[PDB]
DNA sequence: TATTTAAGTATTGTTTGTGCACTTGCCTGCAGGCCTTTT
DNA sequence: AAAAGGCCTGCAGGCAAGTGCACAAACAATACTTAAATA
């Protein structure tokens, strides 16, 4: 178990094989290698939150296919459950969740999601304008809740 | 006997001040030694315990405040909820007048506890202070 | 136009229901307690007042008010053949000694007239009242809020009211009501006269967190008020404590506040409040059961069955592909009573009459309930080990709950109580964009100008020059853009004449710089160091 | 030491100075604000279930509330909320707060009327001995058993105000805003605004924050406040406005002592200034010369310092353009 | 014989005044450090 | 090679340049009081 295995090194040659074996493109897979720029300063164990920040990015580069299609949701936690050499899914989806929640708010992450135009905004101007009516981050949102309904559904049946 | 060896005239106190209120107090009384010149140096982020004490300003006290406060917090409503509070019990009183202390005029800020006080605080709050003063 | 003038006035649902009649349950036991407290109050400080009959009847009777307040109000005995006159005086009412005398005497004299349907201002109102007033006389005496009264001015008016002793037709007392620190008062006055205070004093104590007689007791009130009807997760649990704690005085109202403001927001975006009352079961919409598909307790329980039951077929047909088949699963598990409360309660009353424990939290509790240990809460006594397996208590892990409940995971309500005063303007300041979505080409190469001038502001040292940072900013501007833009209006003649200034760059960059500086001073950010000088100014907030 | 001075400020006139922030202010960022207007004017029924509870709706967050606060006052809370209750939209008490001139006596005695008269509370009127902390109270005491409806809607403008932003003042409103029966609104622009409440004051305020950020440029704001701007250009009417003697007199001084920004080292000596005015048969003697010198010393239109050198600290550029426009 | 308040009284609030200060260069006053010799 | 007479240089001997500024008093007009004119 390679995940388990902390306290290594990507440097940016290592990093860019970590983010170039899934293929990001070109600003993403910069952005990765300068978050683990600022990662290794900040770091308190580094596989985690490596697998989470690459697996959040990879999540919402291609949702064009991702929310067209539910199996490459499970294909990529598949092929780097693999490629990580973890020990199941349950591992990653707590990696993914706690990762995701730590890099919600920074302005890269907004970035990516609002220069793609591929979906933020709505959740902006009632959170910092402080509306009743936005989610309180308790449930699963409908979108990464169908995509989690609809994969586990069609790996299932 | 057991009475004619002591006054009694009186009729230290763990006061009900809060965590915030105890940092707040206890940074507040940095500077009745501790003039800018040297503060920046003893606490950047890399004798006068007798006489009277020296006048702050604030955002200076929010610094040492934010300074030796055990990143943890920037949220400043309790902070000045609890500096209103100290305020109102004439533990750092201003030189200045009662009503416009509360805009950014010229004012100055200063403590009105001894330093017995002081020692109870630290200790209760397990901050030392033995350090900061120095000569 | 007009509006320059000062203060001119202008002359121009079945969840809300439920809010209604359930917030209204709230505030009512809220209230009484309130009630409940305020005549405590009252009656103890009435009761202490009197029935002290002291041999020297010479020195007036003190009641302290540790930790009061100060705005307990205060009634008297009616007590006819003798005028019970009340006498309030405020820090501010007290500049000097004479003029707390004549209010006081105006104050007493006016009182002595309401009841009585020429007089000097002074003493002698006292011995002359008699004969004025027939009835004898005894006044009290309530400083306000002591502590800021300047101790001088008081000692020398106690000493002045002294010289009342002489006439025996009146009696006095009074009703200090510090803010705390006995000790404080004990170190300013004249010991000569404390020794004339401490003739028959009473340290009563005038406090809403004592032991949480009440704090706990209103804790206890609220957790009934929301019994078996919705849930409070171990963070908001934690947080209320959290929160509590750095609010020495007033604890009690803050809680009520932040319990309230909590409900607004459940009563006002929840959906699933209808849900409580089996009455509105036929309240359900397709698009409710849609959302009734997301809760946590949803997917965590598909997960349990996909695991325990390995046969997929009946998880499959109990889920999507039944509607109502699924909402009877859902409605199954809805009745969960959830003892947690019924034990709390249990545990409560116990360890309040059984072991009659007093200095401790029933919200730490409560949470530790939540938590499970209780044990190690309990155990800081050390009278509860015969009883920890009676009072015993494991947290149970209902299931559903993530419906029915309320806790601060979006910081909402944090954010708009407990808000980073300093820390949101800034980033609101610097960033800018998160909320600032013909002429909007500069917008979009140019920041706003509050922004954009903040964090030129940022690398500023202690002392700044004025033009210093002029001439910093003017390389901000570009004049590219400032012609692109001034020309953009050639609809206005003067503006289209102002346009053509050649030296038009420098003056609206000053222009937008006298703008800026100005609108920045009561911001607070900039402070004009030397009104009458203006050539350097300081900058008084820094980031962090 | 040689710092950047505003005197070497390229200065404007209040008419191209006001035109050019009309300009601004009403055309740079417009398209915002209106997105910003329109996104959150789905707020107000939310403000309206706050207030339903009473909570005083503080407001923060950077620009100009005085607009946004009318506007949401005026236009959508009181009238609707009117109506709401089951006549007179209830009058709209905006509290000019960025106004000097608001007192707590005055304001309070307005505020008496607007409130219940029920009984002749005026009776209670007496000596300075303050009956608006006493009648606030009794008032307290009154609508403590009263029906809970708003029966007035106050708003502040810059609750930092320069006059309510005094502790007694501020004392006074908490007193008043612990009443259930008004809506409490305002908003300030001090980034130290929790430095003003004690916990005291906060439970009589019961304070609920929001921000509101649309980054307006302080209009009526910008009016109460000055600057410098708001001297050389003092005196330049001045001398619109003399004796053809001092005309002539202060041009000899002005090239005398722009010969040589109008540096001091760039003046003149008296003893010289005397021989020239003496010379072309101008000064008959000293104590003529300082009295047509005076009426501009007296107004502070030239600098004097040593030599005697009497230097004009108007700048060279002002100076050359006095000679070229007004003098010649 | 009482509501008008107009003038007047008592008081607030604030203005620059300075009275004192305490700072930050300055070369020289001083003193630990280098030269010398002898075994 | 080191220890003892003698003489050279680093530390500061020092203090006027000098601004801040924290003391004070009337301050400009507050806020309110008390006698008079009219029904």
């Amino acid at each position: 178990s390679l995940l388990v295995k902390k306290y290594c090194k990507m440097t940016t040659e290592e990093i860019i094989r970590l983010c170039n074996d899934f293929e990001l493109p070109r600003e993403v897979a910069y952005k990765i290698v300068d978050e683990y720029n600022i990662n290794a300063s900040r770091l308190v164990c580094p596989w985690q939150l490596v697998c989470g920040l690459v697996l959040n990015c990879t999540f919402i580069v291609f949702n064009e296919r991702r929310r067209k299609d539910p199996r490459i949701d499970h294909f990529i936690v598949s092929k780097m459950c693999s490629l990580m050499l973890t020990s199941k899914v349950d591992d990653v989806i707590e990696c993914v969740k706690l990762v995701k929640e730590l890099i919600i708010g920074e302005k890269w992450f907004r970035d990516l999601q609002i220069r793609y135009d591929d979906f933020r905004y709505d959740e902006i101007i009632f959170r910092k304008l402080g509306s009743m009516l936005q989610t309180t981050n308790i449930l699963v949102t409908d979108d990464q809740y169908n995509i989690w309904k609809k994969r586990i559904e069609m790996d299932l049946a | 006997i057991k009475l004619f060896l002591s006054t009694d005239d009186n009729l230290s106190q763990t006061y009900d001040l809060s965590i915030i209120s105890k940092y707040l107090l206890i940074a507040s009384y940095i500077c009745s030694y501790l003039e800018p010149r040297y503060d920046a140096s003893i606490f950047s982020r890399k004798n006068p315990r007798y006489l009277q004490p020296s006048l702050f300003a604030i955002e200076r006290l929010l610094a040492i405040f934010q300074a030796i406060f055990p990143s943890l917090m920037k949220a400043n409503i309790e902070v000045f909820q609890n500096l209103s509070e100290l305020h109102t019990l004439k533990l750092i009183a201003t030189t200045m007048n009662k009503n416009i202390d509360y805009l950014s005029p010229k004012v100055r800020w200063k403590v009105n506890v001894p330093w017995e006080i002081i020692k109870e605080i630290s200790e209760s709050v397990h901050f030392n202070i033995s350090d900061y003063f120095s000569d | 136009a007009d509006a320059q003038r000062s203060h001119y006035t202008v002359y121009p649902e079945k969840r809300w229901e439920l809010y209604h009649q359930l917030h209204s349950h709230f505030h009512d036991q809220v209230d009484h307690i309130i009630d409940n407290i305020e005549a405590d109050l009252k009656a103890e400080i009435s009761d202490l007042l009197y029935s002290e009959t002291t041999q020297k009847r010479r020195c007036f009777n003190t009641i302290f008010l540790l930790g009061s307040d100060s705005t307990t109000k205060i009634e008297l005995k009616d007590e006819s053949s003798r005028y019970n006159v009340l006498i309030e005086l405020t820090p501010k009412e007290s500049p000097n000694v004479r003029m707390m005398l004549r209010r006081s005497m105006y104050k007493l004299y006016s009182a002595a007239d309401a009841e009585e349907h020429d007089v000097s201002y002074d003493l002698s109102l006292v011995e002359n009242f008699k004969r004025l007033f027939g009835k004898d006389l005894a006044m009290v005496f309530n400083f306000k809020d002591v502590d800021s009264i300047n101790f001088n001015t008081l000692d020398n008016f106690i000493i002045l009211l002294k010289s009342a002793f002489k006439y025996d037709h009146v009696k006095i007392s009074l009703i200090f009501n510090i803010n705390t620190n006995l000790s404080n008062i004990e170190k300013n006055l004249r010991q000569s006269t404390i020794r004339l205070l401490k003739r028959n004093y009473h340290k009563l104590d005038v406090s809403s967190n004592k032991g949480f007689k009440y704090g706990n007791q209103i804790f206890q009130s609220f957790l009934d008020t929301v019994d078996g009807k919705l849930n409070l997760s171990d963070r908001f649990v934690e947080f209320i404590l959290s929160k509590m704690a750095n609010n020495t005085n007033h604890n009690l109202q803050l809680l009520t506040k932040m319990l309230d403001y909590s409900l607004m927001s459940y009563f006002f975006q929840n959906a699933f409040s209808v849900f409580i009352d089996p009455v509105n079961v036929d309240f359900l919409n397709d698009d409710y059961l849609k959302i009734l598909s997301r809760c946590p307790t949803f997917m965590f329980f598909v997960e349990g069955l996909i695991k325990q039951h390995a046969p997929a077929d009946e998880i499959l047909s109990l889920l999507t592909n039944k509607n109502r088949g699924l909402e009877e699963f859902f409605v199954e598990f809805l009745v969960r009573e959830n003892p947690i409360n019924g034990h709390a309660k249990f545990v409560a009353r116990f360890l309040e009459e059984e072991l009659n424990i007093t200095n401790f939290n029933l919200i730490e509790l409560y949470h530790n309930l939540l938590i499970g240990k209780l044990d190690s809460y309990l155990d800081r006594w050390s009278a509860c080990k015969e009883y920890k397996d009676r009072l015993h208590f494991e947290p149970i892990d209902t299931i559903f709950q993530e419906l029915f409940t309320l806790d601060n995971r979006s910081g909402l309500l944090t954010q708009s109580i407990f808000p980073s005063y300093k820390s949101n303007i800034e980033d609101n300041l610097l960033s800018w964009e998160q909320v600032l979505p013909l002429s909007g080409d500069l917008d979009k190469i140019m920041a706003p100008v509050l922004g954009q001038l903040f964090k030129l502001y940022r690398e500023a040292n202690m002392t700044i020059n004025i033009y210093d940072f002029y001439i910093a900013f003017r390389e901000t501007l570009p004049k590219e853009e400032i012609l692109n833009f001034i020309r953009k209006d050639p609809s206005n003649t003067k503006l289209l004449e102002l346009a053509e200034t050649p030296d038009a760059f420098d003056k609206v960059a000053l222009i937008l710089f006298m703008q800026a500086i100005f609108a920045f001073e009561n911001m607070g950010l900039i402070k004009f160091q030397s009104t009458k000088s203006y050539d350097l100014v300081e900058k008084c907030v820094w980031r962090g | 030491k040689s710092r950047h001075t505003m005197s070497m400020a390229p200065d404007v006139t209040r008419e191209e100075f006001s035109l050019v922030s009309n300009f601004f202010n009403e055309n740079f960022q417009k398209r915002p604000r209106q997105k910003l207007f329109e996104i959150q004017k789905k707020m107000f029924p939310q403000y309206w279930f706050e207030l339903t509870q009473g909570f005083s709706l503080l407001f923060y967050g950077v620009g100009s509330k005085r607009n946004f606060l009318e506007e949401f006052a005026i236009d959508y809370l009181s009238p609707k909320i009117a109506y709401s209750q089951l006549v007179n939209s209830i009058p709209c008490l905006i509290l000019n707060g960025y106004n000097p001139s608001c007192n707590y006596r005055d304001v309070f005695k307005e505020i008496t009327d607007l409130l219940v008269p029920a009984e002749l509370t005026r009776s209670e009127t007496k000596y300075w001995g303050n009956h608006v902390i006493l009648q606030i109270q009794k008032m307290i005491d009154f609508y403590k058993n009263q029906p809970l409806d708003i029966k007035l809607i106050l708003v502040v403008h810059n609750l930092d105000g320069p006059s309510i932003r005094k502790n007694t003042f501020q004392t006074m409103l908490s007193f008043l805003s612990v009443i259930r029966q008004i809506a409490i609104v305002a908003s300030t622009d001090h980034i130290y605004a929790p430095l003003l409440w004690d916990n005291m004051k906060a439970q009589n305020y019961n304070f609920v924050f929001h921000d509101i950020s649309n980054f307006e440029p302080s209009t009526v704001e910008s009016t109460f406040q000055d600057v410098m701007k708001m001297g050389a250009e003092g005196a330049k009417y001045v001398l619109q406005s003399l004796t053809v003697n001092s005309k002539k007199m202060y041009k000899l001084l002005i090239e005398t002592q722009m010969q040589n920004r109008g540096t001091q080292r760039t003046g003149v000596e008296l003893k010289l200034f005397n021989h020239l005015c003496a010379a072309d048969f101008i000064a008959s003697n000293e104590i003529a010369l300082r009295s047509m010198l005076r009426e501009f010393i007296e107004h502070k239109m030239a600098n004097i310092t040593k030599m005697e050198i009497i230097w004009v600290p108007y700048t060279y550029a002002e100076l050359e353009k006095l000679l070229k426009t007004v003098l010649n």
